[PDB]
């Protein structure tokens, strides 16, 4: 038996994001100007951006969770236990993260 | 002779005449059935992090959506449901509720409304008269439990005759030192310390030796068809809650502990059958009422 | 949880420069501190266990109003986590350092009059172990050296051996001294045995492996601060150098 | 997702383009709080105001 | 002259002062929340025939896989919540568990220690006194449902007085022949079996006839604020699973026959206000008690 | 002789010598802006018919969403303020507010902790004593009114003392019947109903006719400085809010009936000037309770 | 064995029982809101040179642009509201204005019902009986401030009986010299100048010396539920713009000084629950009253 976080922070119960009020915060920064006082397009670019990440995530996100469970399946327990000792960080580039989702 | 009686069978005060067709039965069990969605959708609310739930629930109780500046009273329904308990219990409480509110609100949901395909077991011990002789002093104390205390100063044994009405299914009497208990005209038998009765039988002589006072407890079982989703658990829970809230606050009515004891006592009276069908309507009305109270309480 | 970490005595004196006084008071009631009572540990036993509270636990204790019940709680902070109640203090002292508290003239304490043996009673020297021992002798002595008592510190390090052999060797006034040290002063870490989640059944063992458990979790958890992999990260100040001195010394 | 221990970290460029911000919300928003560390924290939000 | 009061309201004990903070709340309501799925998932293991749903929920519960020959008891969750029921009892109890450890335990569920979403109905009758005549004799047993049975062997008529206190709702009074009531300075009715009352009115005179004994049951109710996960059966049962275990086995306390009793006992005392919240708090964490040993049994006979 | 004085001005108890600093004075002033701000945006999303406002006033004085189904207390900002007026009153009352805890409810906003840039005017009357010779009664009533009840029955005229103090600013005095007063070794004027008074000048000596009693009305005036954002009104309904909630209940304290009486009190006992600074900070808390726990009842 | 009562708490008259639905209450909250945007703007107006905020505001309170040359009145606004305060406050007021009237006027503004969101503390202080035994005089002045005057001629001590009317919450007792009180059957404590007392602890007793007169100064706090749009201020003075408007003038009616002993005197009247629920209805609508009639002086 074990336990894994379920991909890009979506709750199964409510099929939605962890966060209720991502859909306003994202009509927010549509209409907010940034970088200036007056609009450079920041705020219309952005929201543009992160609506697609959202909607390609909630689409998208039964396939990965059932991915991490056949890995985790893979796995004997007395290999995953030694596992748990080790630790590291993983360093992503921006451009690879932003085209992954 | 003396006659001792049951404290809570005397003067049965007439119940409601009003919402006893058939729409108004449904809109009772559509209020069982929404306000049992509202405990559980709380409690759904409360384990996770959205209110979605409760306010999915919330929404089809009251017609309106919860808002934070306003108490959740419960809407329409709230206030439809605590006028009809009021006119059930008393014929002299006013039928506020108009006919095409209670026809809404029952078509939220789709129930059948019928209050008698099922039974529940009622304890209430009913001792319409006990006559004892003259030396004879006795005492009924309890409804769930009935005391019977009994005591002759006489010179010789005394018969008490037991009457436990023509309702009541089964009744068991133990006695604090076994006893002799027969019927009319029947022979004793030997001193036993457990009766077991059917009351429809007829009239209990039971003997008394002089001194040693005799107790005799006495535990009762009725069956009342009622709807398969009533629970006596949730019922006596808004029994005592609508008397608390004033509910039953009326001139001219009689008062009693339980649910229990207060459809023994219609049962009883004379046009006792067509009595508790209303009764058992009441009783589905208070368990919706103990429920959404519970979730929205002021 | 974090001052048990601390293994080094640059790290916990450098931690107790950064911790105000405050952290050493508890703010909850507690129970007295001497009292035989009778807890459960089903664990182990149907009957319930006999056990005697102490001073030295995970849990607040009722404290002294006086000075030395001051001194008691911020002891009791570094040999075991939680301090005492002790009510009503000014939010002058509230807003100090532990280290000011314990080497500075400008807080008006006084405690020229403390007693090492009777403090060392109290906070019972007879349950600690080693590392306990070792951190309750660094309070000492960096109150004697304030206090100008460096003689009564001599006096109450001779009379008990096994304290004498342990005691930390460093001057309070001198930070070459604290970097020559190789002292290990670390109640909780990483564990190379095997540890369980199993109960324990004294309450100070109890309470101790409920923080060993906690620092493991703790380790794991995205508050700890890895070196080797986010040193750039880290703020100049709190970046570790070698050139790194406290205030004064 | 499979373990804990893990960590995600990010270095951005020292004059952040709009795609920094968006690499970044991107990260707070879609990856697990437990493997984004607190000084990572703070420099996802620095590169956000700057 | 005479005085007479119900057993159950006589010396309530102190109660602990400890753990009634927001964080030490969340951690009760977490334990009655998962202690809720570890006899859930009981339950459905019988049915599919595979402790996976135990084991899972288990591993939640105490934070470790168990092993087969090891007892399981619930680990560390199962000994905080077990001290800490200890401490909300009596002010004498050692209150010795850890501030980490709560904080830890309190973190495993999204749930708030909210005391007073809700309310319950709690039927313990209390009779501050009852004061009567010299030649007249008062007997007051039961605490559910108290009947009070009065003789008057003086040569005429005696005038009892009832106090209910102020606490209660709702009191409703029967008797074994009609007799007489009324509040203070009133004129007496006609002979009734029943009375509604509100304890809030004032003492009550009773009109005692010479002759028969007369026995009057009485029945109370009284709203206390609750959560919604409240539960009383399941609160009853873990009162009665904690004493039968010896956790109530503290110096200078008093013990009693339900949770009904006690709740309504502290709050029949001086600064019961306060009291009542942590009885509260006291009532969830033993739903949690009993959920938990009922899934986990320990004691053979 | 026979000394009479006031009810209110005996033995003040010791006031509370925490949360006096900058820092907390600064917590103070922030609560009783955002407490303001929320019975504002309570109003506004009232009438807007959404509940957008109320949410934003509430995530700021309580750091967190407002949620259904939860008591909605205020959050940490609540129970910081409610024990921080407990310390306020008595100085046996435990401080139980952690330092850090006061600076992050602090940074909340930008405001100065400033509590003498402005000044307020209190109607509460210090009658210190009131001395009166053999044969003759004199009685105080009241704390605004001050009605003073005299009779002589005796031969000789009373020619009776008063202390005002010497912190009142002005003490005007009324008459059922016109009466003379004057300034200890002065000459005795014309009988007239009023007077004004300033309290410094010195004991006043008034003589009493034989005839009928004379009841004399004072009404006095104090300046003392507060901040500027003190309103009278809203302090009186916060003392009183208190008082009900139970936060005034350490043992061995003195109640007074309003916030005047007890700000006047202070500031004549020993060591008043010190006093009545805590006394300031003490209302200003007072005005940010009564605000908060009108928008969110408990 | 004499009984001395307030003077307030004798015969609290029935009040109306109309006007006390959902859509009325809401009516009543329009018509706050909408006065003081009338009065609000009438205040710009006259501050500005422009008279067009005034006009805005009259036209969606009377429904009809203003005219130079014919009166303001108000439109059919104020004609119900006039009508709706005469019937709340006795039974047997006419009770003319139409339903579908009040439905269409609430209709003007999107604002909630609610009376219970929040709370007020009113200061009448309710002494239902002081019973005093012979040879002793009581003497019971005033309904903010209670002055109690009692003398014992005889030489025993005497002992007075106190009810407060277990309603109000904290009440605070002012002697001229210290006095000894008590509940019943407690030991009697030190004397003391000032006592803090709870009505529901039941009645209590107090000694009294011999020698000279001792006056007790009562003040009590009770809190009453009441809309978050509450303001005593303007409460109270509305309520005596209507009393001299000749509002309340019914056959059978007791009359009152404020609209604190109003409410207070109901409260303590058997169906008090039910009563106040109405007279807070009231209290918004006199508050609407005194806005609007301010604003029109007409």
């Amino acid at each position: 038996v074990g336990r894994y976080y379920n991909p890009f922070n979506i709750d199964p119960l409510t099929k939605k994001h962890v966060e209720d009020r991502l859909e306003e915060f994202i009509n927010q920064v549509q209409v907010g100007r940034f970088r200036n006082a007056s609009g450079n397009a920041v705020g219309t670019t952005l929201a543009a951006f992160l609506r697609a990440c959202r909607d390609k995530t909630s689409a998208n996100w039964r396939g990965y969770s059932v991915l991490v469970s056949r890995y985790r399946s893979l796995i004997p327990n007395e290999l995953f236990e030694s596992l748990r000792n080790i630790s590291g960080e993983y360093n992503i580039n921006p451009q690879d993260e932003h085209s992954f989702f | 002779a003396n006659r001792a009686t049951s404290a809570f069978l005397d003067n049965p005060h007439p119940v409601g005449v009003n919402y006893v067709d058939e729409g108004s039965r449904q809109f009772v069990a559509v209020a069982e059935l929404l306000a049992s969605k509202l405990i559980d959708s709380s409690r759904e609310s409360d384990e996770s992090n959205s209110d979605v739930p409760f306010v999915q629930a919330y929404s089809k109780f009251a017609d309106d959506n919860p808002r934070h500046l306003r108490v959740k009273t419960g809407g329409k329904m709230a206030n439809a449901l605590t006028n009809v308990i009021r006119s059930y219990y008393s014929i002299n409480a006013p039928a506020i509720v108009p006919q095409v509110e209670i026809d809404r609100l029952a078509s939220k949901a789709t129930v059948s409304g019928d209050m008698y395909n099922s039974y529940a077991i009622f304890n209430s011990v009913p001792i319409v008269e006990v006559l004892s002789p003259a030396r004879t002093t006795v005492s009924i104390v309890g409804s769930d439990r009935a005391d019977v205390t009994m005591l002759n100063t006489g010179a010789g044994a005394a018969n008490i005759t037991f009457n436990f009405g023509q309702i009541a299914e089964t009744v068991i009497l133990k006695g604090s030192v076994p006893f002799q208990l027969a019927r009319l005209n029947q022979p004793m038998p030997a001193a036993r310390f457990t009766y077991k009765l059917r009351p429809l039988d007829g009239p209990f002589i039971v003997v008394l030796p002089v001194g040693n006072p005799l107790v005799i407890s006495a535990t009762a079982a009725t069956r009342i068809q009622v709807p398969l989703a009533f629970n006596k658990a949730l019922v006596e829970s808004g029994f005592q809650t609508a008397m608390n809230d004033g509910l039953f606050d009326i001139q001219n009515v009689n008062y009693y502990s339980s649910f229990d004891e207060f459809i023994i006592s219609q049962y009883h009276a004379q046009d006792g059958i067509n009595r508790v069908s209303t009764c058992v309507i009441l009783g589905l009305a208070l368990q919706a009422y103990d429920q959404m109270r519970r979730a929205l309480p002021v | 949880m974090d001052v048990l970490s601390k293994g080094s005595l640059k790290e916990l004196l450098a931690h107790l420069e950064k911790t105000p006084l405050e952290e050493a008071i508890s703010y909850r009631i507690g129970t007295v501190p001497y009292q035989n009572v009778l807890i459960s540990r089903n664990e182990y036993y149907n009957q319930l266990y006999p056990d005697t509270t102490s001073l030295i636990d995970g849990v607040s204790r009722e404290g002294q109003r006086n000075v030395n019940g001051l001194i008691m709680s911020i002891i009791s902070y570094v040999v075991s986590g939680s301090g005492h109640y002790i009510p009503n203090i000014g939010f002058m002292l509230l807003r100090r350092s532990i280290l000011d508290i314990l080497t500075k003239h400008d807080t008006g304490l006084v405690t020229n009059n403390l007693n090492y043996g009777i403090i060392a009673r109290n906070l019972t020297v007879s349950k600690m172990n080693c590392e306990q021992r070792k951190r309750m002798l660094i309070c000492f002595k960096l109150l004697a050296y304030k206090d100008g008592n460096q003689n009564d510190y001599e006096i109450y390090l001779n009379q008990n051996i096994p304290l004498k052999q342990i005691a930390p060797n460093f001057i309070p006034g001198d930070m070459r001294t604290v970097i020559h040290n190789q002292d290990q002063l670390a109640i909780v870490g990483i564990p190379a045995y095997r540890l369980t989640q199993s109960t324990e059944l004294s309450i100070r063992d109890d309470n101790a492996k409920s923080y060993k458990l906690g620092y493991v979790d703790w380790y794991n958890s995205n508050s700890f601060l890895r070196e080797r992999s986010e040193f750039n990260l880290i703020r100049l100040k709190d970046r570790d150098t070698k050139y790194g001195k406290l205030n004064g010394w | 997702c499979m373990f804990k221990q893990f960590r995600i970290g990010m270095t951005y460029a020292l004059d952040p383009n709009i795609m920094d911000v968006a690499a970044a919300t991107c990260m707070l928003l879609f990856r697990p709080a437990q493997s984004i560390s607190d000084e990572q924290y703070r420099y996802c939000l620095q590169t956000m105001a700057v």
